C-alpha cells in the first residue's frame, strides 16, 4: 500500500580505518521536507546511540560529541533523500545505523526507523570461514554442531541438512577475536541412536565473500559406539 | 548531556503480570519522554511519546506517566509478544539521549545445563589452531560461570563466551565457552576440563577429557 511510510538506507558496508562512507535513505509515504530526519546507530550487543539530526529545511544540523566534525548530515528534498557523510571512521564506528524520521515540527523524537545498514570498520579483508566439525559422543540424546571460524565481515547464516533440521539448534552470536576476525558455533541435539545412520550437514552461507561450506558432522572414526 | 537511567536491567516475568520500568533522568526534560521497543534484528518501535501519550495503533496494555525527572513505563498484562528490550529517549535537547535499556524477559522454572566439552577437530589442528568448545545447553535463569583448567591449572584470558536469546518454545538459555590455543600450546597439555556453576546444579559440573585418547 502507498501509504507505507518506508525509510530505506544504502552506502554502508565495508570501510578500513581513515576512510569514507556516504549513507542514504530514500523516503516514502509522506512529505519528505515537513518533518525533521535524524540518524541513531547500535553497536553489536550494545543499546541505541543518536548521531545526528537536521532541520525541515536543511540549514540547521546537529550532531552527538563522538561524530562531530567527521560526519556531516544533509538532505536533498527534492529528492527525497537523507545522507550521512561518514569521513575519518574508526573501529568503534562500526554499528547498524538507522534512518529515522522526527515526528513532530519541533521535536527528533523518533517514529519511523529504517530497518538499518551494517557499518563495518575494519583493518580485514573479506574472508569465508572455515567450517569444523563439533563432533558428537546423555538419556539418548547426543550434541553436536560446527564451529564457523575466523570470517569478515558480519553476517553468516547457518542451516542444517538444507533447512530440514530446525528442532534443537541453536546458533550462537558471533565474537569478534582479536586477529580481527569472527568467530561462532551451531549446535543441534539428536537422538543417539540415530548418530552413523542419519547424515548432519551445517550450511555455512557467507554472503560478503559469496562462499557456502557444507560440513558433514560425523561422529569420530575412533568412536564405534 | 542528559542522563536517562533505567531501572532495573532485567525484569523477569510471567504472561498476564503486570510490568513496570522506570526511566530517571538527570536534569528536567519538559516530559519530553518517549519510549521504545526493541526485539532482536528489528528496528526499534515507537510506543509513547513526548507528554506521555500512547501511540495510536499500539495495544492499549502500554502506558506512560510520570513527569520531572522520574518516568515509567507499565505494561498492565505481558502478553508472549511484549518480551522484548525497552528503551527511552528524552527528546527535550540535543544532545538526544537514550536510556541503557531494560531487558523484560520470560519467567520459567529453573532448569540446569547439560553440559557438553568438545574437542579440536582433526580439521582445524592441521590448520594450526584449537579450539575447544564447552556446551551448556537448555538452562534457566540465564547467570552461569563456565571456568577452563589446562592440566587442572586455571584459566584467564584466553575464552570467550557467547549465549542465544531465551528459546521460542521452551524459554531456555544456551551458552558456549571457547578456549581458544595455538596448536603448539594444545600440544603442550594433556587433560582439558571446563567446570560450570547453575543454580539448577547441586554441585558444580565438570566435562574433561584427555588429548591422549578417543
Amino acid at each position: 500500500e502507498i501509504s507505507e511510510v518506508q525509510l530505506v538506507e544504502s552506502g554502508g558496508g565495508l570501510v578500513q580505518p581513515g576512510g569514507s562512507l556516504r549513507l542514504s535513505c530514500v523516503t516514502s509515504g509522506f512529505t519528505f521536507r515537513k518533518f525533521g530526519m535524524s540518524w541513531v546507530r547500535q553497536a553489536p550487543g550494545k543499546g541505541l546511540e543518536w548521531v545526528a539530526s537536521i532541520v525541515t529545511g536543511g540549514r540547521k544540523t546537529y550532531y552527538s560529541d563522538s561524530v562531530k566534525g567527521r560526519f556531516t548530515i544533509s538532505r536533498d528534498n527534492s529528492k527525497n533523500t537523507l545522507y550521512l557523510q561518514m569521513n575519518s571512521l574508526r573501529a568503534e564506528d562500526t554499528a547498524v545505523y538507522y534512518c529515522t524520521r522526527g515526528y513532530s515540527s519541533t521535536s527528533y523524537a523518533m517514529d519511523y526507523w529504517g530497518q538499518g545498514t551494517l557499518v563495518t570498520v575494519s583493518s580485514a579483508s573479506t574472508k569465508g570461514p572455515s567450517v569444523f566439525p563439533l563432533a558428537p559422543s546423555s538419556g539418548g540424546t547426543a550434541a553436536l554442531g560446527c564451529l564457523v571460524k575466523d570470517y569478515f565481515p558480519e553476517p553468516v547464516t547457518v542451516s542444517w541438512n538444507s533447512g530440514a533440521l530446525t528442532s534443537g539448534v541453536h546458533t550462537f552470536p558471533a565474537v569478534l577475536q582479536s586477529s580481527g576476525l569472527y568467530s561462532l558455533s551451531s549446535v543441534v541435539t539428536v537422538p543417539s541412536s540415530s548418530l552413523g545412520t542419519q547424515t548432519y550437514i551445517c550450511n555455512v552461507n557467507h554472503k560478503p565473500s559469496n562462499t557456502k561450506v557444507d560440513k558433514k558432522v560425523e561422529p569420530k572414526s575412533c568412536d564405534k559406539s | 548531556d542528559i542522563v536517562l537511567t533505567q531501572s532495573p536491567a532485567t525484569l523477569s516475568l510471567s504472561p498476564g503480570e503486570r510490568a513496570t520500568l522506570s526511566c530517571m533522568t538527570s536534569t528536567d526534560i519538559d516530559d519530553d519522554m518517549n519510549w521504545y521497543q526493541q526485539k532482536p534484528g528489528q528496528a526499534p518501535r515507537l510506543l509513547i511519546s513526548e507528554g506521555n501519550t500512547l501511540r495510536p495503533g499500539v495495544p492499549a496494555r502500554f502506558s506512560g506517566s510520570g513527569s520531572g525527572t522520574d518516568f515509567t513505563l507499565t505494561i498492565s498484562s505481558l502478553e508472549p509478544e511484549d518480551f522484548a528490550v525497552y528503551y527511552c529517549l528524552q527528546s527535550f535537547n540535543v544532545p538526544l539521549t537514550f536510556g541503557q535499556g531494560t531487558k523484560v524477559e520470560i519467567k520459567r522454572t529453573v532448569a540446569a545445563p547439560s553440559v557438553f566439552i568438545f574437542p579440536p577437530s582433526d580439521s582445524q589442528l592441521k590448520s594450526g589452531t584449537a579450539s575447544v568448545v564447552c556446551l551448556l545447553n537448555n538452562f534457566y535463569p540465564r547467570e552461569a560461570k563456565v571456568q577452563w583448567k589446562v592440566d587442572n591449572a586455571l584459566q584467564s584470558g584466553n575464552s570467550q563466551e557467547s549465549v542465544t536469546e531465551q528459546d521460542s518454545k521452551d524459554s531456555t538459555y544456551s551458552l558456549s565457552s571457547t578456549l581458544t590455543l595455538s596448536k603448539a600450546d594444545y600440544e603442550k597439555h594433556k587433560v582439558y576440563a571446563c567446570e560450570v556453576t547453575h543454580q539448577g546444579l547441586s554441585s558444580p559440573v565438570t566435562k574433561s577429557f584427555n588429548r591422549g585418547e578417543c
